């Protein structure tokens, strides 16, 4: 089927270069134009540029010229995009998209990849420090109280949180991570349980940080 | 081989400039200028005027085979135009400009030269244009639809006189034109009647435009 | 050059309703515009193109109109698949700008937040840093405000918050605000409280505790 | 990316409504439009000759009759060269359909039909007409008299007559001493007292009657 | 798909019965019919010259000999232009097969054969004939005398002789001082008292004997 | 797949200089040319060769349009063919010259085209265009000729009241009159007549007729 | 990406033949010419010859004709080079390089393999003899002394030396091996250490000779 | 045919400096020459071609000029990546010659060699062969000379030396010279010494030992 398979995510230091691949299948790669677009989180999508594989002609966005360079390997039906000098604000998801043809303006993208999350930061890979968010008799509203875990100071994304090795899911709320001023991420995950069940039942949050290879299990008590 | 310039868009070229297309066949190309910018691009241009240097008061043979430079002013050639319109359906756009820094245009959905004619010569390369979308300029070409192409060599017009000779140009003339985009480049206003590059509905018969080009794109 | 500004920034409506989104152009853009539908963590999908023409496979209820500077996207009757973020693209000229993005969310009954405050754990306080957390659980609409007060003194520039996306079962959000201070600063003061302002409440709620109350 | 060179291919393409169509007798470079009668006797008819209005004059020169002339919509002549390209690469059957001014129809069919078959150069051979076995319709057999004769015009006299029979007949045809069929004569619209100068089918309505409609159809073997 | 330009292509297409076939030496635009000898020495022969009936006169002009003339069925001449297109793009082998009026057969083969090879224009070069290594059949080697000579007609005298050797010989050939082979001479049908003006192969039956059948064949390398 | 120029033949995998078939019109009909795959990296398409003096280059406008001669020895590729190449690709010029004193010379021009971007070459008279000139042994004569239509005793396009093609016994893109007459009469050395032999003015003047001459073309 | 993967090293006796492979990826193999170049150590690079895969035409250096023959397998996108009769001086690193096209002289090589070190010698494969280079009070300059290992008499290259199983790296200097007149190689590896630490710290050099499968660990004492 | 000779054979300069390398041609070679940059144990990379034109992706500070018999390669301001061996190729004719190679090394402060001499181990002497080693550790410039003396008698043809490439951290070289003699020859003489000559020394240093001294 018509599919675009992008490269996996990469974490880069400022000033370095990243090279993102995008392989095509399900359609003749040489016939259609290829576009590159980035989506900064919670912000407007930015059109990088365009390249045709057959001719190799390129047309870039004015602000990205000199920094980005596009190439194509015809044999493997793959499209490459490389940003030379990186900048902390370039942290965003990069898509490769195909321009359909349609007897007129065209210039609209009918088939997309699936995103290559690129993170640029001067921080070094660091594991998290897990802290319990204990429940108390004051944080009890009627018969339901709340508890959680604070996964603080870790780099880079992502970290996975699960309660009782995944046995508890109802009432759980794992929040999006926040990038603190120190350059490290921090999130919190909570779950509501009956205040009566606090005495007998044991609650353990399981934090896993694959980039630094850290598995942690933290028990919570009041 | 790309026979039109919308094919060239698919070939992978999007900068407007001189390009080779094969309307006859792979044997012989003919260069044209393509406007890959206007309204998404993919425009094949069979008509360019701006400098006034090239004279368009030429004979029927020059207008059949074409004349001029694809860089600047030129005429692609009626035969070539027929080969395109014969095998694909096309859209028309003409872009005009006066000496007051104003632009205008007119679009026609269908456009064909001698459609469904076994031989273009015998039919005199009749011009056909259908549904018209209004731009800056008015609709002058609908008056011309169904008329054979005429020159001072070959008078096909419906006028007892030679309207091609009176208008200092060549066009699909009727009693006489409302659009003479091949008239004499009189460069502004002129006291003579309907003999310059004139679009009647936009700037009348006594005004000669500065720039003129007629564009074609696939369906 | 050719900024694209979408309106409304966030829209809430129910299934079956008629919904309209508008994209505005800074400069004359002509007939040519296109719309996209981006599901969470997915690639955008193209819906309308050249202003009013829809892509093959798109349901008939999607329709686009407009020309010149203003354009609109409308849906006859919503469906569960329709809730997502919609983006508007420039399309006419070659700078190629995109729209600000429009949140289309489901509308439920107004629900207030159950508020809980969590002090810093003793493990944290050993390290030399203190983090106070304030949870607003299961509440709608999304618009909510949290104000930190330490000894009845408003706090700013030291608190960060995060909001989960709309829940699948009950369509209610949840908010987590983290106030990060150092050990010494945490020990100088006594009373900590987060002040919650929300539409379902008349006046702001305050959940508080005293340091070392236990 | 596959081209139909005749109109029986168009039947195979999947189109059966009679109308204007593009076929590539020369090659994929340049097509030539024709009208096809997909209705009559199973269809698949390629028409190289149409007349009904009388507006288009068929008293044309050798060059116009070589290259073809007219509108595929109404009256036209496909062109002798094109006809030679078709019959050169495939075997074809002929049918001519006629109509007078009395609301009567007639026709005649010929099993084999070719223009200068197996001729290394059509010009040198003068585009000879060949027709073989004749199946009778409404009209008689006029064309068998013409088989083996080069095509003649007032430009180029190929006929076996001392005079220019194309000039005397006000038309163009593969003339012998002179025609029994002058389907390119002058459209005199009914009966005429002059001799053998109108659109005349001798065996059906004689030499002193000018038909109203005329068309010559071609189909694969 | 590609078009068969020679007749060895036709062998690969799947046709092995010798007869009339269409090949496209110029291009897909226009074919030219030729007769192919798929029988002799394995077949795949393209024939650019046939004579036997004596009906067709080969005392023609330079134009007829450039474009070709005759019927692919019986006697014909393919045309020098077409011949040049074949030899220009592929390397070819020559065989000429002869028969007298005494029920005898003969032939001569030439390994290489070309018309105006490596010539930017065949016209300007007069369609010079080149033939190389000769394998003996029944007849001798007459064409080696002719290699390097432009094709001459009573229209265009290219020969090395003060007189018009094409005119004196009643034919057209790549004449030098004058021919040892005039396979386009007048069909004098047997012995003749006139000198070297009939279909003559000097080395086989001399200058005073005109053959009965004649055909010059071409096959890929 | 068909090679339309001779730099394609380099890519085809052939590097021995000799006669080769290229398809400037199309796959229908090739035209043979000689290619100098040795000189300055190779890939040269030759549209002009002279050395024996046997072939007369005082031909008409029609022969110079269609071309004439043998790709082996002396020949002229043909103005139409040349225009087909220069129309579809950008090309570089090199001309290589030799006198009767065992000396060699040349001149190179970065851009070279015949009636570039012309919808019809006939109407434009097949104008010659040459841009930046890199000097070899010989001087720059062709820059004087740039922008001039090709002229023969059949068709006088020159800027001179007389027929400079007739006076010069050759064909060239003549102006008032040539500084280069590479199609003049092969007078083989010095001649007392003015500017009618194979003359490169800037190298050996107007009263010296070269021995060998060839004009080469390569992709941009 | 545009890459040429050459064959690994080979050891050949004099007079024998060697066959070197060079496989192409990232570009259409039939389009570009292929060149072969050898680099004798510390000496001038010698251009062997050229071959085009599409046509198979070849052009060799004059001195190598009759000895070298080049072939190409179009199906596998591989280029071959084989030198028939070998000579002791032919010991060198053999490269395959692609001639780019560039509208002119071209004939310069933009993409290279990564070497096929070819060794030709009458010596037979032999394992090393490791000898200690003991430190002394006489070879002590102030507070820093030097010790080492002498890896003597082995064939063919390479041998790997590491100190304390790789735990010691600062101050180490492993020298390039030398070819002795016997046809066998010999090298030495040294390291500077504090003269005071000689009493407590143990120093062991770990010699590994994979061609003969020899792992040796040698301790050094004063 | 068409020899190429590079100059200087070795050049030493620091970061930021302007450096120039020259390639000489035996016969007129025309406009066409090309340069390469070979890192240690790596494939050559192409820099300049046709005399003056640089390959895509090469920094602008690389530039080439010259024509005829002499050519030059210059770098505006060096960088740590630039230090390598540069080769010049013939390029014009089809015999195809290459340049001798030019070493471009980093220039640091002159340092004299720390000299150590290592006797033959008892293990070796059993086998029947004796090897004497002389180490010159951490020294700059690379140019150094070692002379072996046995009983104050110069030795030649029985000693081989090897030099490590320039160190990464301190940019100093190191040299190891091995004097190989047989068991019998080693026992006949008494005093062994390697004599080091280097720019940082006034007169050559001599490190020596006696058989069975320590
Ligand atoms: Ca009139
Ligand atoms: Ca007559
Ligand atoms: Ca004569
Ligand atoms: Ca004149």
């Amino acid at each position: 089927q018509m599919q675009l398979v992008q490269s996996g995510p990469e974490v880069k230091k400022p000033g370095t270069s990243v090279k993102v691949s995008c392989k095509a299948s399900g359609f003749t790669f040489t016939s259609y134009w290829m576009h590159w677009v980035r989506q900064a989180r919670g912000q407007r999508l930015e059109w990088i540029g365009v390249i045709h594989p057959n001719s190799g002609n390129t047309k870039y966005n004015e602000k990205f010229r000199s920094r980005v360079t596009m190439t194509t390997d015809t044999s493997t039906s793959t499209a490459y995009m490389e940003l030379r000098s990186l900048r902390s604000d370039d942290t965003a998801v990069y898509y490769c998209a195909r321009e359909m043809w349609n007897y007129g303006n065209s210039w609209y993208f009918d088939v997309w990849g699936q995103g290559t999350t690129v993170t640029v930061s001067s921080a070094s890979t660091k594991g998290p420090s897990v802290f319990p968010l204990a429940p108390s008799s004051k944080s009890t509203s009627g018969g339901t109280a709340a508890l959680g875990c604070l996964v603080k100071d870790y780099f880079p994304e992502p970290v996975t949180v699960s309660w009782n090795s995944g046995a508890l899911t109802s009432g759980v709320h794992t929040f999006p991570a926040v990038l603190q001023s120190s350059g490290l991420y921090s999130l919190s995950s909570v779950v509501t349980v009956p205040s009566s069940s606090l005495g007998t039942q044991t609650y353990i949050c399981n934090v896993n940080h694959k980039p630094s290879n850290t598995k942690v299990d933290k028990k919570v008590e009041p | 081989q790309p026979l039109d310039c919308d094919d060239i868009y698919a070939q992978g070229y999007q900068s407007d400039g001189v390009y080779l297309i094969y309307p006859s066949g792979p044997s012989v190309p003919v260069p044209v200028f393509c406007d890959m910018t206007t309204e998404g691009g993919k425009w094949t241009v069979f008509q360019k005027r701006f400098n006034g240097s090239v004279s368009f008061f030429r004979g029927w043979n020059d207008y059949k085979l074409g004349f001029g430079r694809a860089d600047g002013e030129y005429w692609l050639g009626l035969q070539n135009m027929h080969l395109l319109t014969l095998k694909q359906k096309y859209e028309l756009r003409v872009d005009l400009e006066d000496f007051e820094n104003n632009t205008a245009y007119a679009k026609y959905a269908d456009f064909s030269i001698s459609p469904n004619a076994v031989s273009a010569e015998e039919d005199g390369y009749t011009l056909f244009v259908a549904g018209f979308e209004d731009g800056g300029a008015g609709d002058s070409l609908s008056y011309h639809s169904g008329q054979k192409f005429s020159t001072f060599d070959r008078d096909q017009d419906l006028f007892v006189q030679n309207c091609a000779a009176l208008s200092s140009g060549a066009f699909w003339f009727r009693s006489c034109h409302f659009a003479n985009l091949n008239g004499f480049y009189l460069g502004g206003s002129h006291l003579s009647y309907a003999n310059g590059i004139n679009w009647a509905q936009w700037k009348g018969f006594y005004y000669s435009l500065k720039r003129t080009e007629m564009k074609i794109r696939r369906a | 050059d050719i900024q694209m500004t979408q309106s409304p920034s966030s829209l809430s409506a129910s299934v079956g309703d008629r919904v309209t989104i508008t994209c505005r152009a800074s400069k004359s853009i002509s007939k040519y515009l296109a719309w996209y539908q981006q599901k969470p963590g997915k690639a955008p999908e193209l819906l309308i193109y050249s202003g009013s023409t829809l892509q093959s496979g798109i349901p008939a209820r999607f329709s686009g109109s407009g020309s010149g500077t203003e354009f609109t996207l409308t849906i006859s009757s919503l469906q569960s698949e329709d809730f997502a973020v919609y983006y508007c693209q420039q399309h006419n000229e070659y700078p190629f700008t995109f729209g600000q993005g429009t949140k289309l969310e489901i509308k439920r009954t107004v629900a207030a937040p159950s508020v809980f405050i969590f002090p810093p754990s003793d493990e944290q306080l050993k390290s030399g840093t203190a983090s106070v957390v304030c949870l607003l659980n299961n509440f709608y609409p999304r618009e909510a405000k949290v104000q930190w007060k330490v000894d009845n003194a408003l706090q700013s520039g030291n608190s960060q918050e995060s909001v989960t996306e709309q829940d699948s079962k009950d369509s209610t959000y949840s908010l987590s605000s983290t106030l990060t201070l150092s050990k010494a600063d945490y020990e100088k003061h006594k009373v900590y409280a987060c002040e919650v302002t929300h539409q379902g409440l008349s006046s702001p709620v305050t959940k508080s505790f005293n340091r070392g109350e236990c």
